[PDB]
C-alpha cells in the first residue's frame, strides 16, 4: 500500500521476497530447552547444528 | 455378549395385554444371525442376520 | 523428484466433512481457518497509518508534499517516475529527487512513522 | 386389509414407537433405505389424522430398472447381424444415391475443391 | 416517493417455489464442465465448477491472468478474460446455474411424505408417480374419448389405444410428462367444479378428503406459484467459498462433497446432451435420463434412496439438504477455573490480570493512544504486547465500571449468566462471590466459568440494569432469596446464637457496640447467658419515617454484636433472638420488603462477612468422636432380629403367610431402623450437663455435626443416621429390597457383603441421576420452544374473570395447609368482606397487604385473582394479570419475556425430580404437560339427565348409558371392563363421575371448564413438586399452559370455513370485529381444545422459526408450496436472522417498526 | 447506580425504557459533546447517565425537548447558508 | 482461555484459533434462553452479530472502540446469508423484501 511504500522509502526498503514462519514459543508458558531434534529429508543439504 | 445360543425373555408388556412372548438366538463367532422368535398368535418365525 | 510431484497429485483427495475427533459432532472442514481475510488489528493500523501518513505529508511544503505523495503514488492511485513529474515541475528528474531526499531528511525525529514500521 | 388393519391396530400408538416391529410386517423386498422415511413420517408429528393419510397414500433402483428394459433380448446370430449390416449399407447406399442425383452438391464439391487447390 | 433499489432495511422474507427464469436472474454464468481446479497451475478452469469469470477472482482485486492488477480498473472486465475484478467475497455470493436437457423432478416436491406433486395432482406417489417418469408405464395428459386424464398404461395399452384412435390424445411419459401434467392443469376451474362436487349430497363419508385438497388446491393457486416449477429445468449453483476446494498441509487438498454431487450431475447431464444429438437408442437416452434424475436427486437431498457414494469414503455424501437439516462461537470471550472470594462484594468478581489484559485488548489500545504513551495503535499493541507496567494502571482504568459477566455451563435458569464488576486479581483462576454461588448451581470441585465482556454501549448497560447479580436478589422461579447465605456463613451465625447458660455467662448489661469490646477482651464467653443490654430499635407505620424504640432485653454476647450489622429499620433482636438456619434467609427476606434494594444488598454482605469471620473464629471440626452412636443400638438389633427370628419360625411351622411375611419382616427392620433413628437423634441433641450456679441441667449437645445439622449447612438426618445410626433397607437390582439391612454404619466397621449390596444403589443413583439431568433439558426445551413467544404487551387490560384461588388442602384426611399461592397478584373485583368494603378492585396483593389477609381471620380462604389464563388479551399478556414474582419487587415491566423465564423456572428444579395410582417425578410432568390420556380414563355426564341402560350389551357392546333430560338423549359407551358409580334412574350433573378413576384433562377441558382443567394441571403438577420439594410460584405453569390453550375448533357457521381448527387469536380478534361489522350471523362459535406441548409448539406462524426445532425438511417445503412470509415478531426466528430481539430492551423497536409497518 | 438503579426504574416505569434512555444520554458523553451534570468523580459514561436519572433531570421527554432546541439551534442560526443554495436550483 | 480477536474459518466467519490464539467461547442456546429473560436486546444482538460472525460488522465496531465511540452498526451475520445462499441453490426461492 502507497503509504507503506512511503514509510519503508522513509526508514529503508529492504523488501524481502520472503516471509517469516519460525516456530515461537506460546504467550505465557516458559522454561529451559532440554533437547532439540532434527529430521531431515532423504536427499537435502543437511544443516551446520543438525 | 458369548458366542453360542441363548434364550430370551422379552417378558413384560411389548404389544399391550402382556403375555411373555420368549425367543430363541444363535450368536455366532464368524457368520450370520439365527434368531427365532414367538408372536402374540403363538407362531414361530426366524431371522436371518 | 517427478514420482515425487506424482504422488501430490493422487487421491481425490479427503473431503471436509470428514469426521476427525469424533466430539459432538468433529468435522475437517471446521478446523480450516479462513486466511484472505486480514485481522480486524491490521485493519485498525493500517486505517491509522493512513491518517497518520495523510497528517505527516501537511508538514511538508506544496513542492515537497505533492513530490513525495506523487512519486510514490499516494491517494491517487497511479504513481509516477521522476519523468512524468519533472516535466509537470519545469526542472527535470536529478532535481526532483533532491527535494524527494530532503522530505525523506525530514522525518528523522518524529516516532509515529517509526514506531509503525515495527 | 393386511397392511393396513395391522399397521392401526397395533400401532396405538405402541408407546415409544417400536419401529423394529411391523416393517418386517410388510411384504416385498426387504431392507431397502426408501420405506424408511414413510414410516417415521406417519407414527408422530400430525397425529391421528396422519394416520389416516397415510393408507389413502398407500392405497425403485436405476440398474435393476435398466436391466428389466435390456431384458428383451432379441438377441441375433451371424446371419442376424451380416442381416441388419446389409439393410444399414442399402440405407446407406440409396442415401448416396440420392445425394448423386443433386447437381448442385456436385458443383459445389467442383467449387470447394478449386478452392482447396487455391490453398 | 421512495421506491428504493438497494439493500436497505428489510420487513419480512419471503418463501416460494422458484421458476426457471427465476434461477437465471441469479445465474452469473453457466457451469459446463466438471473441472474444478487445474491439475499444474492450480488455477480455476474455464466454465468448471470454479470459474473466475462466472463466480468471483481468486486473489482480491487482480484478475485472473494479470492483465490488471490493482484498484486502477475495479468497474471494468478484463479484456482478455471477462473478469469482473472487485473483491474475493464476491467469491462467496456469486450464484451460478446449470441448465439441464430433459426435465428433472425436484426430490422434496416428489417424496416427502405427502406427494406434492402427486397430491396437487391427485396421483398415488411410490406407487403411479414412480412408473411413470422412471420411463416404465406411459401416463395420459387428457383424453377426449375412451381414455380418462390421468390413467396409467403400458407399452402395449399405449400402441393399443393409439392405433384405436391416435393423433388426438398424444400423451408422453417420463420428467416432461408430468411437466405437461402439471402444466395443463386448471386450478382455477377446478377449484370451482371441486367445491361444487364435493358438496352435493354427501354426509361425513367424504368430507375429509373434500375439505383437506379444496383448501390445499385454494392455498397454491392462491400462493402465486405455477405448478410447472414443480419439476425443475434450471438447476442454480450453490457459491464457490460455501464449498470449497482448499489446499490442506503439504499438498492434500480439502474439498466440499458438494462439488462430487455437481461435478456428477454435470457429467450425466453433459452426456445426455451428447446422446441427443447422436444416435438416439430408446434404452440409452431413457437410462441416462433416469441417471440425471439419480444425480440431481442425490445432490438437492440425499437421503433417502440408497445413498449415493463414491469419494473413497464409505459414508455418504453431505447434499445441500444435509447441511441444513438437524455453537456460535463470539470474540471478545474466555473461559476458567473458578475459586471463592470472600473478600469480595456481592457485585465484584476476581478476574485474572493476564486475563483482563488479553480481554480488553481493544479497549487498552484506544486508552492508551488517547492519553499518549502509545504514538499510535501498532504502539499501543507493542506496548501491551510487552507488558510494561504502566499499561496495567491504564487496564485498572478501563475495567473501572465496564461489567463483566460471568457463566456457567448448565444454564438452566436466567441466573445463569450475572454480571459482576471486574476486579484485578495477581493469579491466573477467576474468583467469584460464594453468595450468588448457589444461583449457578456451582460448587469448586474444579467447575470453569466463562466470561464475556459486554462491548456496545447499551450492551454494558443492559449487563448493568439487568444482569448484574445486585438486581437478581430473588430467585425468578420463587419470590424468595436466592443470594441467600449457604454452608459456612451460616453455620458461622449460627454459633452466634445457641444460648449457651452460664460458663463466663452473668446478666452484665451495657450498650450494643460496647459490648463488642467485651468480646475481644475476654473475660466474658460469647455463648452465654443469656444476658441483657440496651437496644435501640427502629419501627415505622402510616406515615412511614422512622420510631425509635429503646428497650432493655435478653439476648446473648453474639446477637448483640450480630445487631449491628442489621440495618436501619427490621424489627430488630427478634431476627437475631431465634438462631441460624431457615430464618436466617427469613431475615434477608424481610429486611428487603420492608427497605429496599441497596440495604439488603450491603446487609448481605455484613452478614456474610459476620458469618465467615465468626465461623473461623469457632473452629467447628469433624472428629472420629463427634459422631456418638447410640448404646442402645446392639439392643434394638437383637429385639428385631428376635422378632424376625419369632415370624421365620412361624413361617416354618405355616400359621402366618409365608407369600407375604418378606413385607412383614421389612417392617421390622424399618421400625428397628426407626428406633436406632429416633435413639441416635435423641441422644445427640440434647446431652451435656454444664453447671449453672447450682449445676444440673440440660440444653442441647455441641457436638459439631447437630451444629451443623441444625444450621442448614449441607447436613440431613438421613446422611447422619448412616454416619453413627445405620443404614437402613437396601435395593437390589431386581427392584425389590433385602432383607438383612447394614446393620453397621460408616462410624463402625463395613463388611464387604452389605458394601457390595450398598454398591448396586449408588451405581443406580449415579445412572439415574445421569438420566434425568439430561431429561430435565430435555423438558425444557419443548417448555420454551412452546412459550418463547409471548411477552407481556398492551400496559392492562380489562377482564375480571380469573381462576378463585383458594389454599391447596389435603388437609380433607391428611391435613396439609398453604396459603401463600397469592402474593403480588392483581385482584380481580373486591373480593368482598364479612361485612362491606375492605379490598378494592385491582389492587395487587402486596407483600404486607397479604399479612391483611389474616386480619380477616381463617373465614376468608378464597379470592378471585387475574391469572395468565384467562386475559382478554390478544397476542401478549396483560401487567395486571400476570403478577410481579421477579427479583424485582414490583409488578412485571411491560414488555418483558415471561415465556423463557416460565420455562425455565419449570425446567431448573427438574435435575431433583425422581422419575417413579400415582406414578410421580418428572415422567409425571411430562404426562401433565403433554395432555395424554391416562391407561384407564374415567368418563363424565356430557349434559346433565337421567342415568338409564341404553339396551343391555346390544352392539357389538358392552353397556351403554344415557342421561337424557330436557331435550336430546346421549349414548356413551362402555365396555364392560371396569365397574360404574351411578345405578339407573339417578340423576346427574353437568360433568359428573360415572367411573371414579384417573381423569382425562381433555374432558375437564371440554365440559368441566378452562378454570377446572388448568386448576387441574397445576395443582397436580404441583403434587410432584410438594414430594419433591421444590419450592415454584403457579404463574409460570398457568403461563405455559396459557399458550397450551392456543388453539380452539369453531363449531356453527362464519368467515372461517367450520371443520378448521384454529388459534383463539385470530378468532377472538375476528368474532370482535363481526358483531359490529356486517352481522353476528357471518361467524360462528368456537370451543377452546387441550393439546399438549408438542402439538402446540408445532403449530407457528414463521416458516423460520418452524424450520428451527421440527423437521426442517418438511416445514420449509411445504412452505414453499404456499407463498408464505415470516413478517416478523417472534424470537426464535429473529434470533438466526441476527437482529434486535422482540422483547426486552428491544419491543420499543418491534413496536415502532410494527406500527411504522402500517403505510405500505 | 453502581448497585441498582432500582431506584431509577421507579423514575421511568419498566428498566428497559431506563436502559435506552441511559444509552441514550451515554451515548451523547462518550461521543460529541460531553457536560455531565453530576459530578464525574472519575466514573465511566455509563453510571453518569444513571445517576443523573437518579438525581431527577435529564429523561426521555427531557433528551427529545433538547435535541428539539438543538436542531432549531444548528438549523435556524445557520440558515443563511441553505437559503443561498435554495436559489441554486431556482 | 481469552480472546479478544483472533482467526476465522473459511466455510463460516466464526472465531477459532489455536495456531496464535484461542478460538472464542461458545454461546448456544441455553445462554440466548437467559438474555431473552433478562431483555438484554442488543446484548444479544452483539453476541449473535458484530461480536461473532459478521464480516464489516466486527471490523467496524473494532475501529469504533479504538476510537472510543462503542455503539455497534451491526449487519446481518454470514451464518444466516450462508443460509439463504444454500435455500436459494435450490428449486426453492426466498427473498428479502422491504415494506
Ligand atoms: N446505591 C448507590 N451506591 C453507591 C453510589 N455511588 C457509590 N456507591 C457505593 O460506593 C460503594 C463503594 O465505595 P468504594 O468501595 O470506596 O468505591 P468508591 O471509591 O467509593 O467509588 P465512588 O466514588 O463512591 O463512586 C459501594 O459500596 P457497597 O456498600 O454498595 O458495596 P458493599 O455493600 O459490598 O460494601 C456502593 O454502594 C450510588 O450512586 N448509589
Ligand atoms: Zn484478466
Ligand atoms: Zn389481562
Amino acid at each position: 500500500t502507497p503509504e507503506e511504500k512511503l514509510l519503508r522509502a522513509i526508514f529503508g526498503e529492504k523488501a524481502s521476497d520472503v516471509k517469516d514462519s519460525s516456530l515461537r514459543v506460546p504467550n505465557g508458558v516458559s522454561g529451559t530447552v532440554i533437547d532439540v531434534q532434527v529430521f531431515t529429508r532423504d536427499g537435502v543439504e543437511k544443516d551446520k547444528r543438525a | 455378549r458369548s458366542p453360542g445360543v441363548f434364550f430370551d425373555s422379552d417378558k413384560g408388556k411389548t404389544h399391550s395385554s402382556g403375555k411373555v412372548l420368549y425367543n430363541a438366538r444363535i450368536i455366532p463367532y464368524r457368520g450370520s444371525w439365527l434368531d427365532f422368535e414367538f408372536d402374540p398368535k403363538d407362531n414361530l418365525f426366524v431371522r436371518i442376520d | 523428484d517427478k514420482i515425487r510431484k506424482v504422488l501430490k497429485i493422487a487421491k481425490e483427495p479427503i473431503s471436509m466433512e470428514t469426521p476427525i475427533g469424533d466430539d459432538e459432532d468433529s468435522h475437517l472442514g471446521d478446523f480450516i481457518e479462513d486466511t484472505t481475510l486480514e485481522l480486524p488489528l491490521d485493519s485498525a493500523t493500517t486505517e491509522s497509518l493512513r491518517a497518520a501518513t495523510h497528517d505527516v505529508l501537511a508538514g511538508l511544503t506544496a513542492r515537497e508534499a505533492k513530490v513525495l505523495r506523487m512519486r510514490f503514488g499516494i491517494d491517487m492511485n497511479t504513481d509516477y517516475t521522476l519523468e512524468e513529474v519533472g516535466k509537470q515541475f519545469d526542472v527535470t528528474r536529478e532535481r526532483i529527487r533532491q527535494i524527494e531526499a530532503k522530505a525523506l531528511r525530514k522525518l528523522r525525529h518524529p516516532s509515529r512513522s517509526e514506531v509503525l514500521r515495527s | 386389509q393386511s397392511q393396513l388393519k395391522l399397521l392401526v391396530t397395533r400401532g396405538k400408538e405402541q408407546g415409544y414407537l417400536t419401529y423394529a416391529e411391523v416393517n418386517d410386517h410388510l411384504p416385498e423386498d426387504i431392507v431397502d433405505s426408501d420405506q424408511i422415511e414413510d414410516i417415521i413420517q406417519m407414527i408422530n408429528d400430525m397425529g391421528i389424522q396422519v394416520m389416516e393419510e397415510a393408507p389413502d397414500a398407500d392405497d425403485t433402483d436405476p440398474v435393476r430398472m435398466y436391466m428389466r428394459e435390456m431384458g428383451t433380448v432379441e438377441l441375433l446370430t451371424r446371419e442376424g447381424e451380416i442381416d441388419i449390416a446389409k439393410r444399414i449399407e442399402d440405407g446407406i447406399n440409396q442415401v448416396q444415391c440420392s445425394v448423386a442425383e443433386y447437381p448442385e452438391a456436385i458443383t459445389y464439391l467442383l467449387e470447394q475443391y478449386d478452392r482447396v487447390e487455391a490453398e | 416517493l421512495k421506491a428504493q433499489t438497494k439493500t436497505e432495511e428489510f420487513d419480512a422474507i419471503k418463501i416460494a417455489l422458484a421458476s426457471p427464469d427465476m434461477i437465471r436472474s441469479w445465474s452469473f454464468g453457466e457451469v459446463k464442465k466438471p473441472e474444478t481446479i487445474n491439475y499444474r497451475t492450480f488455477k480455476p478452469e474455464r466454465d468448471g465448477l470454479f470459474c473466475a469469470r462466472i463466480f468471483g477472482p481468486v486473489k482480491d482485486y487482480e484478475c485472473l491472468c494479470g492483465k490488471y492488477k490493482r484498484l486502477k480498473h475495479r468497474g471494468v472486465i478484463c479484456e482478455k478474460c471477462g473478469v469482473e475484478v472487485t473483491q474475493t467475497k464476491v467469491r462467496r455470493e456469486r450464484m451460478g446455474h446449470i441448465e439441464l436437457a430433459s426435465p428433472t423432478a425436484h426430490i422434496w416436491f416428489l417424496k416427502s411424505l405427502p406427494s406434492r406433486i402427486g397430491l396437487l395432482l391427485d396421483m398415488p406417489l411410490r406407487d403411479i408417480e414412480r412408473v411413470l417418469y422412471f420411463e416404465s408405464y406411459v401416463v395420459i395428459e387428457g383424453g377426449m374419448t375412451n381414455l380418462e386424464r390421468q390413467q396409467i398404461l403400458t407399452e402395449e395399452q399405449y400402441l393399443d389405444a393409439l392405433e384405436e384412435f391416435g393423433d388426438e390424445f398424444d400423451a408422453k411419459m417420463g420428467a416432461e410428462a408430468i411437466q405437461a401434467l402439471l402444466k395443463s392443469m386448471d386450478l382455477e376451474q377446478e377449484c370451482e367444479q371441486l367445491r361444487e362436487e364435493l358438496n352435493e349430497t354427501n354426509s361425513e363419508t367424504k368430507r375429509k378428503k373434500l375439505t383437506k385438497r379444496i383448501k390445499l388446491l385454494e392455498a397454491f393457486v392462491q400462493s402465486g406459484n405455477k405448478p410447472e416449477w414443480m419439476i425443475l429445468t434450471v438447476l442454480p449453483v450453490l457459491p464457490p467459498d460455501l464449498r470449497p476446494l482448499v489446499p490442506l498441509d503439504g499438498g492434500r487438498f480439502a474439498t466440499s462433497d458438494l462439488n462430487d454431487l455437481y461435478r456428477r450431475v454435470i457429467n450425466r447431464n453433459n452426456r445426455l446432451k451428447r446422446l441427443l444429438d447422436l444416435a438416439a437408442p430408446d434404452i440409452i437416452v431413457r437410462n441416462e435420463k433416469r441417471m440425471l434424475q439419480e444425480a440431481v436427486d442425490a445432490l438437492l437431498d440425499n437421503g433417502r434412496r440408497g445413498r449415493a457414494i463414491t469419494g473413497s469414503n464409505k459414508r455418504p455424501l453431505k447434499s445441500l439438504a444435509d447441511m441444513i437439516k438437524g455453537g456460535k462461537r463470539v470474540d471478545y470471550s474466555g473461559r476458567s477455573v473458578i475459586t471463592v472470594g470472600p473478600y469480595l462484594r456481592l457485585h465484584q468478581c476476581g478476574l485474572p490480570k493476564k486475563m483482563a489484559l488479553e480481554l480488553f485488548k481493544p479497549f487498552i489500545y484506544g486508552k492508551l493512544e488517547l492519553r499518549g504513551l502509545a504514538t499510535t495503535i501498532k504502539a499501543a499493541k507493542k506496548m501491551v504486547e510487552r507488558e510494561e507496567a504502566v499499561v496495567w494502571d491504564i487496564l485498572d482504568e478501563v475495567i473501572r465500571e465496564h461489567p463483566v459477566l460471568l457463566n456457567r455451563a448448565p444454564t438452566l435458569h436466567r441466573l445463569g449468566i450475572q454480571a459482576f464488576e471486574p476486579v484485578l486479581i495477581e493469579g491466573k483462576a477467576i474468583q467469584l462471590h460464594p453468595l450468588v454461588c448457589a444461583a449457578y448451581n456451582a460448587d469448586f470441585d474444579g467447575d470453569q466459568m466463562a466470561v464475556h465482556v459486554p462491548l456496545t454501549l447499551e450492551a454494558q448497560l443492559e449487563a448493568r440494569a439487568l444482569m448484574m447479580s445486585t438486581n437478581n436478589i430473588l430467585s425468578p422461579a420463587n419470590g424468595e432469596p436466592i443470594i441467600v447465605p449457604s454452608q459456612d456463613v451460616v453455620l458461622g451465625l449460627y454459633y452466634m446464637t445457641r444460648d449457651c447458660v452460664n460458663a463466663k455467662g452473668e446478666g452484665m448489661v451495657l450498650t450494643g457496640p460496647k459490648e463488642a469490646e467485651r468480646l475481644y477482651r475476654s473475660g466474658l464467653a460469647s455463648l452465654h447467658a443469656r444476658v441483657k443490654v440496651r437496644i435501640t430499635e427502629y419501627e415505622k407505620d402510616a406515615n412511614g419515617e422512622l420510631v425509635a424504640k429503646t428497650s432493655l432485653k435478653d439476648t446473648t454476647v453474639g446477637r448483640a454484636i450480630l445487631w449491628m450489622i442489621v440495618p436501619k429499620g427490621l424489627p430488630y433482636s427478634i431476627v437475631n433472638q431465634a438462631l441460624g438456619k431457615k430464618a436466617i434467609s427469613k431475615m434477608l427476606n424481610t429486611c428487603y420488603r420492608i427497605l429496599g434494594l441497596k440495604p439488603t444488598v450491603i446487609f448481605a454482605d455484613q452478614i456474610m462477612y459476620t458469618g465467615f469471620a465468626y465461623a473461623a473464629r469457632s473452629g467447628a471440626s469433624v472428629g472420629i468422636d463427634d459422631m456418638v452412636i447410640p448404646e442402645k443400638k446392639h439392643e434394638i438389633i437383637s429385639e428385631a432380629e428376635a422378632e424376625v427370628a419369632e415370624i421365620q419360625e412361624q413361617f416354618q411351622s405355616g400359621l402366618v403367610t409365608a407369600g407375604e411375611r418378606y413385607n412383614k419382616v421389612i417392617d421390622i427392620w424399618a421400625a428397628a431402623n426407626d428406633r436406632v433413628s429416633k435413639a441416635m437423634m435423641d441422644n445427640l441433641q440434647t446431652e451435656t450437663v454444664i453447671n449453672r450456679d447450682g449445676q444440673e441441667e440440660k440444653q442441647v449437645s455441641f457436638n459439631s455435626i447437630y451444629m451443623m445439622a441444625d444450621s442448614g449447612a449441607r447436613g440431613s438426618a438421613a446422611q447422619i443416621r448412616q454416619l453413627a445410626g445405620m443404614r437402613g433397607l437396601m435395593a437390589k437390582p431386581d427392584g425389590s429390597i433385602i432383607e438383612t439391612p447394614i446393620t453397621a454404619n460408616f462410624r463402625e466397621g463395613l463388611n464387604v457383603l452389605q458394601y457390595f449390596i450398598s454398591t448396586h444403589g449408588a451405581r443406580k443413583g449415579l445412572a439415574d441421576t445421569a438420566l434425568k439431568t439430561a431429561n430435565s433439558g430435555y423438558l425444557t426445551r419443548r417448555l420454551v420452544d412452546v412459550a418463547q413467544d409471548l411477552v407481556v404487551t398492551e400496559d392492562d387490560c380489562g377482564t375480571h374473570e380469573g381462576i378463585m384461588m383458594t389454599p391447596v388442602i389435603e388437609g380433607g384426611d391428611v391435613k396439609e395447609p398453604l396459603r401463600d399461592r397469592v402474593l403480588g397478584r392483581v385482584t380481580a373485583e373486591d373480593v368482598l368482606k364479612p361485612g362491606t368494603a375492605d379490598i378494592l378492585v385491582p389492587r395487587n396483593t402486596l407483600l404486607h397487604e397479604q399479612w391483611c389477609d389474616l386480619l380477616e381471620e381463617n373465614s376468608v380462604d378464597a379470592v378471585k385473582v387475574r391469572s395468565v389464563v384467562s386475559c382478554d388479551t390478544d397476542f401478549g399478556v396483560c401487567a395486571h394479570c400476570y403478577g410481579r414474582d421477579l427479583a424485582r419487587g414490583h409488578i412485571i415491566n411491560k414488555g418483558e419475556a415471561i415465556g423463557v423465564i416460565a420455562a425455565q423456572s419449570i425446567g431448573e428444579p427438574g435435575t431433583q425430580l425422581t422419575m417413579r395410582d400415582i406414578t410421580g417425578g418428572l415422567p409425571r410432568v411430562a404426562d401433565l404437560f403433554e395432555a395424554r390420556r391416562p391407561k384407564e380414563p374415567a368418563i363424565l355426564a356430557e349434559i346433565s339427565g337421567i342415568v338409564s341402560f341404553g339396551k343391555e350389551t346390544k352392539g357389538k357392546r358392552r353397556l351403554v348409558i344415557t342421561p337424557v333430560d330436557g331435550s336430546d338423549p346421549y349414548e356413551e359407551m362402555i365396555p364392560k371392563w371396569r365397574q360404574l358409580n351411578v345405578f339407573e334412574g339417578e340423576r346427574v350433573e353437568r360433568g359428573d363421575v360415572i367411573s371414579d378413576g384417573p381423569e382425562a384433562p381433555h374432558d375437564i377441558l371440554r365440559l368441566r371448564g378452562v378454570h377446572a382443567v388448568t386448576r387441574y394441571i397445576v395443582n397436580e403438577v404441583q403434587d410432584v413438586y410438594r414430594l419433591q420439594g421444590v419450592k415454584i410460584n403457579d404463574k409460570h405453569i398457568e403461563v405455559i399452559v396459557r399458550q397450551m390453550l392456543r388453539k380452539a375448533t369453531i363449531v356453527n357457521a362464519g368467515s372461517s370455513d367450520f371443520l378448521e381448527g384454529e388459534q383463539v387469536e385470530y378468532s377472538r380478534v375476528k368474532i370482535a370485529n363481526r358483531e359490529l361489522e356486517a352481522n353476528g350471523k357471518v361467524g360462528a362459535t368456537y370451543s377452546r381444545d387441550l393439546l399438549g406441548i408438542t402439538k402446540a409448539s408445532l403449530a407457528t406462524e414463521s416458516f423460520i422459526s418452524a424450520a428451527s426445532f421440527q423437521e426442517t425438511t418438511r416445514v420449509l417445503t411445504e412452505a414453499a408450496v404456499a407463498g408464505k412470509r415470516d413478517e416478523l415478531r417472534g424470537l426464535k426466528e429473529n434470533v438466526i436472522v441476527g437482529r434486535l430481539i422482540p422483547a426486552g430492551t428491544g419491543y420499543a423497536y418491534h413496536q415502532d417498526r410494527m406500527r411504522r409497518r402500517a403505510a405500505g | 447506580a453502581r448497585v441498582t438503579v432500582q431506584d431509577a426504574v421507579e423514575k421511568i416505569g419498566n428498566r428497559f425504557d431506563l436502559v435506552l434512555v441511559a444509552a441514550r444520554r451515554a451515548r451523547q458523553m462518550q461521543v460529541g459533546g460531553k457536560d455531565p451534570l453530576v459530578p464525574e468523580e472519575n466514573d465511566k459514561t455509563t453510571v453518569i447517565a444513571l445517576r443523573e436519572i437518579e438525581e431527577g433531570l435529564i429523561n426521555n421527554q427531557i433528551l427529545d425537548v433538547r435535541e428539539r432546541q438543538e436542531q432549531q439551534e444548528q438549523e435556524a442560526a445557520e440558515l443563511q447558508a441553505v437559503t443561498a443554495i435554495a436559489e441554486g436550483r431556482r | 482461555h481469552a480472546r479478544s480477536t483472533g482467526s476465522y474459518s473459511l466455510v463460516t466467519q466464526q472465531p477459532l484459533g489455536g495456531k496464535a490464539q484461542f478460538g472464542g467461547q461458545r454461546f448456544g442456546e441455553m445462554e440466548v434462553w437467559a438474555l431473552e429473560a433478562y431483555g438484554a436486546a442488543y446484548t444479544l444482538q452483539e453476541m449473535l452479530t458484530v461480536k461473532s460472525d459478521d464480516v464489516n460488522g466486527r471490523t467496524k465496531m473494532y475501529k469504533n472502540i479504538v476510537d472510543g465511540n462503542h455503539q455497534m452498526e451491526p449487519g446481518m451475520p454470514e451464518s444466516f446469508n450462508v443460509l439463504l445462499k444454500e435455500i436459494r441453490s435450490l428449486g426453492i426461492n426466498i427473498e428479502l423484501e422491504d415494506e
